[PDB]
């Protein structure tokens, strides 16, 4: 059939610079190339034809979505579709980032709830919300032991108001093991970080 | 005005049958064609086949020939999508999309239909609640559930700004998530902060409080 | 059998009034756009089958009969303009349609106007038009009435503005007038920029007498600030003939026409499945035509507008209001004087 | 750098390519302004095209609506009453029929083609040509029958009086009595004005009275020398075909152009109001459609693939060209153009019906 390549898989752009996106046929479909925006968690919004900053250009083989001004609610993954032969198909999606002001993570941690015990479970939640860059190297230490094993993280994709990231890692334990130590500790390395930052506490 | 809202999510065994509904709102149905794309978690945007409306002439994609059959009521404006003998293979999301012209660009989609072939058995979450020990920051830990997806949210929906709901992680046919609210000192716990929590799979819905 | 009422927001929504049984579907609606007449209808014919439909407007858009022609000769619905765009004749009725409207045609109006100014004794009179639709047959009928009459006019050739917005052009146009009995021709937004231009012109005062047709007056309801006061006006929009007078004879056309086509054929013709998704052998095209209910002549002409209808002489007060001065719907004379 | 959408109504989906292509042309040839291509093609009935209409194309608020045919002509009637209910100019360019001249049911409605009507300025021109003083019109009694009449009757009152009509019921096959009274009025230059089926009839009843060959001159139309007309038409008549009367692309083209001029002709006056974004809950007429209406009857393009464009006061095309065919042996012979103002001779000479032989004259 026919392949779409888009040229960036990734991109990070400075909020009102002028970004634009590649999409290249293996054959030529004249102008029947779509576009379309796929924002986290929602289903993917027609751009072009053939807004009001996203504009279209190129013809043939090779196409071009322009983003005169960007935004920082265009941050999600952009793909392109053939329309001009059965069977149509996309691109290989282009995912948009955009760079920001470093920011600290806020970093919380909670102990295992009463109700998760007195029912079998032992599990310990840390949450580190809205910072950037998203690189972050998280730690769990156990009375001043690092641990690995039994560690579950979860990432949030960027955001498009605050342009920031935010990360939980939950430590899970058997109710027995829990009972066998007294500090648990949530350390993070982070770019603004000094000192890494440390969210402890004691079950006393 | 312009609308497509498709079925509920759905788990079925592998071997069974689903149909999947899409009801237009606010156009001329028979004026336009309807598009069926698939998407696997995290791997890109598939195209099954369109289907005319005005007539009802399906064109089913080489990849998606066999198994799967496009309908439609034109009465009710509600187009179809059916899929028999379900494989592994088959655990993605389904859109339907509006086929500008018919054979045009697809100007208007649907929300998607979460699509799971499994062969597990349905689980309801357990729904824990996390409380510490200027701006105030709780927790929500839905732990041990299956399938995908849960909705999640805050004060009954009002609680928008601040919320953060992180993606499952699933370990042996469980799957885990937690959600974190952060509100300032002003409010809680002065106030009242509610996790709401609901599983269509399971049909149930918890509502567990933060309490100190 | 099935007959449905659409009408506009005032006093409203009470439903209901020979063999047939008439079962009456009265629905409100504020919007009249293309898009929701064509909805309406069809989906009021998708449910109900309905045998004829009864429409009244509330607006001056003189194209919402141009829609109502069109969804008629397409769902085979007879249509009934009662008031408002609905009942405005600017467009011949397609001849497959069955969309008639209680309205009066140009050459019935300016008979009125005529016989006014015969009245009042106004030999001497000026043209003014511009080139909308429908002032080549006003000017005919006028030219050709005055020419074959004995009265004795005199007119002054006819003074025709090419395009409105003309700004000196207008002006250039309008100070060729030397008469004090002015005929104005044209549509309802051109005479707001007509007649404001002709009051900075000290044209518009008591010294002079506007006598326009219902184009430009419209609905009786909707005054601009730019119409003169003292400016008369020949319309079928009368005051008195009431909505709930006006949906009866709507009634009584159709249920005349059916129980004629319930004598002549054995049956009544059902309504169209549906608008979308894909003829009848009779319809009540030549049932309804004549008609004659409760001692008034309701026969519609060919072309669409009706032969006999209630046309009223109006004049505008400083009050900003309408004022039934005249009448000439009795035996085939204006009585004025009111 | 706004944007103005244009809109269209085309044939395949292989013309709305070329109808964004010319767009996209009228935007390379530069107030800035960014003109945008909207098509839709012709839905299955009238009532589903009239709401597409509203739907795909006064909902992306578009200045105006190219209309051509669907493929395999009353089709634009839909077009013109939905875009006309709010005064929203729709350019015509294939239909011929002169229902869409009268203003009062067509407002806003425009042509890049002539209406079989207007064809009569090539009969008259001709008349002017071979100093015909005398000629019998016959035409169908509908709606393009008058329209060629009158329009004929206009041209030779600028100077009745010089020519007979003899009117007919459209569908008729028996036109026996009307042609004994053709003869009756001593016929010699007889122009017919009728569909192809109602020419048809004509020429098999002109046949029986021994009226197709000598002693006879036929001018007539673009209908009545096509399909099943033809097959009939006496040997030696002359009709017309008009030229890129049926291609569509070129109206394509030409009908952007003329829009491009007119929007940025119009855009240089004052308190110009949007088209209407939808239909729904819009009433009121589009304040500047008028005023688009008389910039776009009043354009001048010169430069047209189909020659120079200028509009009627009824916005009918005007200077539109025209092939002068004479059949001969049973085959159409062009004789010569019609070039818009004159008539130009080219070379052939033309075979009267029966043996005589003449050039498009231009001498005594
Ligand atoms: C229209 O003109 C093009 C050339 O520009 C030609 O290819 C096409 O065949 C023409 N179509 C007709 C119907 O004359
Ligand atoms: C038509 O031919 C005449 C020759 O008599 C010429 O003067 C005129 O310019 C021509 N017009 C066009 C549009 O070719």
């Amino acid at each position: 059939d026919i392949v779409m390549t888009q040229a960036p898989a990734t991109l990070s752009v400075t909020p009102g610079d002028r970004v634009s996106l590649s999409c290249r046929a293996s054959q030529s479909i004249a102008d029947y190339l779509y576009w379309y925006q796929q924002k986290s968690h929602e289903s993917p919004r027609l751009l072009l034809k053939y807004p009001s900053r996203f504009s279209g250009s190129g013809s043939g083989s090779d196409f071009t979505l322009t983003i005169n001004s960007v935004e920082p609610e265009d941050v999600g993954m952009y793909y392109c579709q053939n329309g001009h032969s059965f069977p149509r198909t996309f691109g290989g999606g282009t995912k948009l980032e955009i760079k920001r002001a470093d920011a600290a993570p806020t970093v919380s941690i909670f102990p295992p709830s009463s109700e998760q015990l007195a029912a079998g479970g032992a599990s310990v939640v840390c949450f580190l919300n809205n910072f950037y860059p998203k690189d972050i190297n998280v730690k769990w230490k156990i009375d001043g032991s690092e641990r690995q094993n039994g560690v579950l993280n979860s990432w949030t994709d960027q955001d498009s108001k605050d342009s920031t990231y935010s990360m939980s890692s939950t430590l899970t334990l058997t109710k027995d093991e829990y009972e066998r130590h007294n500090s648990y500790t949530c350390e993070a390395t982070h770019k603004t970080s000094t000192s890494p930052i440390v969210k402890s506490f004691n079950r006393n | 005005e312009v609308k497509l809202v498709e079925s509920g999510p759905e788990l079925k065994k592998p071997g069974e049958t689903v149909k999947i509904s899409c009801k237009a709102s606010g156009f001329t149905f028979t004026n336009y064609g309807m598009n069926w794309v698939k998407q696997a978690p995290g791997k890109g945007l598939k195209w099954m086949g369109w289907i005319n409306i005005y007539t009802g002439e399906p064109t089913y994609a080489d990849d998606f020939k066999g198994r799967f059959a496009f309908s439609l009521e034109t009465s009710a404006s509600t187009a179809y999508l059916q899929i028999n003998n379900l494989k592994n293979e088959d655990t993605a999301t389904y859109f339907c999309a509006r086929g500008y012209d018919y054979e045009g660009y697809f100007d208007y989609w649907g929300q998607g239909t979460t699509l799971t072939v499994s062969s597990a058995k349905t689980t309801p979450p357990s729904v824990y609640p996390l409380a510490p020990g200027s701006m105030v920051t709780l927790g929500c830990l839905v732990k041990g559930y299956f399938p995908e997806p849960v909705t999640v949210t805050w004060n009954s929906g009002s609680l928008s700004s601040g919320v953060h709901t992180f993606p499952a992680v699933l370990q042996s046919d469980l799957y885990t998530l937690s959600s974190s609210v952060t509100v300032p000192s002003s409010t809680w716990p002065s106030e009242t902060v509610t996790c709401n929590v609901a599983h269509p799979a399971s049909s149930t819905k918890v509502d567990k409080k933060i309490v100190p | 059998l099935n007959i449905a009422v659409l009408l506009g927001h005032s006093h409203d929504v009470t439903e209901r009034e020979l063999p047939l049984d008439v079962n009456v579907v009265a629905l409100l609606m504020n919007r009249t756009d293309p898009k929701s007449l064509i909805t309406h209808v069809c989906d009021l014919m998708s449910g109900a089958r309905i045998h004829g439909l009864v429409f009244g407007d509330d607006t001056d858009q003189e194209a919402v009969a141009q829609m109502l022609d069109f969804i008629s000769s397409q769902t085979f619905i007879p249509i009934l303009g009662i008031h408002g765009g609905a009942s405005m004749i600017m467009a011949d009725k397609d001849p497959t349609s069955t969309f008639f409207q209680f309205g009066a045609s140009i050459q019935q109006q300016a008979t009125v106007m005529l016989k006014i100014m015969q009245d009042y004794d106004w030999h001497v009179f000026s043209l003014v038009t511009t080139i909308f639709p429908g002032y080549r047959d006003f000017i005919s009928f006028i030219k050709t009435t005055v020419d074959n009459s004995f009265v004795g006019w005199d007119m002054q050739n006819v003074i025709t503005l090419d395009t409105s917005f003309e700004d000196a052009k207008t002006q250039v146009q309008l100070k060729k007038i030397h008469s004090s009995v002015i005929l104005l021709y044209c549509s309802k937004d051109e005479a707001v920029l007509i007649l404001s231009e002709a009051r900075s012109l000290g044209l518009t005062g008591y010294d002079f007498f506007w006598i326009v047709p219902s184009l430009v007056s419209g609905n009786t309801e909707l005054i601009p600030k730019e119409f003169p006061s003292g400016l008369i006006s020949v319309s079928y929009d009368d005051w008195d003939y009431s909505l709930e007078a006006r949906v009866r004879d709507g009634l009584g056309i159709l249920t005349t026409a059916a129980s004629s086509m319930l004598e002549k054929f054995s049956y009544i013709p059902e309504a169209k499945a549906s608008c979308y998704g894909q003829t009848p052998l009779h319809t009540l095209h030549q049932f309804m035509v004549n008609v004659t209910w409760d001692g008034k002549d309701l026969s519609f002409t060919e072309e669409g507008y009706q032969v006999h209808p209630r046309l009223v002489v109006i004049v505008l007060n400083k009050d900003r209001e309408w004022e039934k001065v005249g009448k000439w719907e009795n035996q085939t004379l204006s009585l004025r004087h009111a | 750098p706004k944007i103005v959408n244009i809109g269209a109504v085309l044939s395949t989906k292989k013309h709305e390519q070329i109808f964004r292509e010319a767009v996209n042309q009228a935007n390379k040839r530069h107030r800035k302004i960014q003109l945008q291509a909207t098509s839709v093609t012709h839905r299955p009935n009238a009532i589903q095209m009239a709401l597409s209409v509203c739907e795909d194309l006064i909902s992306s608020q578009v200045y105006a609506i190219l209309v051509s045919h669907p493929p395999a002509h009353l089709t634009p009637t839909p077009i013109s009453y939905t875009a006309g209910f709010y005064r929203i100019p729709v350019i015509g360019l294939t239909t011929r029929m002169s229902i869409y001249s009268d203003k009062s049911i067509h407002l806003s409605f425009l042509r890049t083609v002539p209406p079989y009507s207007h064809q009569a300025l090539v009969w008259f021109e001709m008349m002017r040509l071979f100093n015909w003083n005398h000629v019998i019109l016959i035409v169908s009694d509908d709606h393009e029958g008058r329209a060629a009449q009158k329009k004929l009757e206009t041209l030779l009152e600028g100077k009745p009086k010089a020519d007979k009509v003899l009117q007919f019921e459209p569908g008729t096959k028996n036109l026996t009595a009307l042609l004994l009274e053709a003869k009756e009025l001593e016929a010699r230059v007889i122009i017919l004005s009728a569909s192809e089926d109602d020419a048809t009839a004509v020429y098999k009843s002109a046949a029986m009275l021994d009226m197709t060959g000598a002693g006879y001159v036929w001018l007539v139309g673009e209908r009545e020398i096509s399909g099943s007309a033809l097959r009939y038409a006496p040997d030696g008549i002359i009709g017309l075909q008009l030229i890129n009367g049926k291609n569509e692309s070129a109206h394509i083209s030409d009908a952007v152009a003329v829009v491009a001029q007119a929007i940025h002709e119009l855009f240089e006056m004052e308190n110009i109001t949007d088209p209407p974004r939808g239909c729904v809950g819009n009433t009121n007429i589009w304040k500047t459609g008028p005023l688009f209406k008389r910039v776009l009857m009043s354009s001048k393009y010169p430069d047209g693939v189909t020659g120079r464009i200028e509009f009627n006061e009824d916005g009918d095309r005007k200077f539109a060209q025209y092939s002068i065919m004479n059949l001969q042996n049973r085959k159409l012979v062009q004789v010569g153009i019609f070039n818009g103002s004159y008539i130009i001779q080219n070379d052939r000479k033309i075979i009267w019906p029966g043996g005589e032989t003449e050039g498009t004259l231009v001498p005594r």
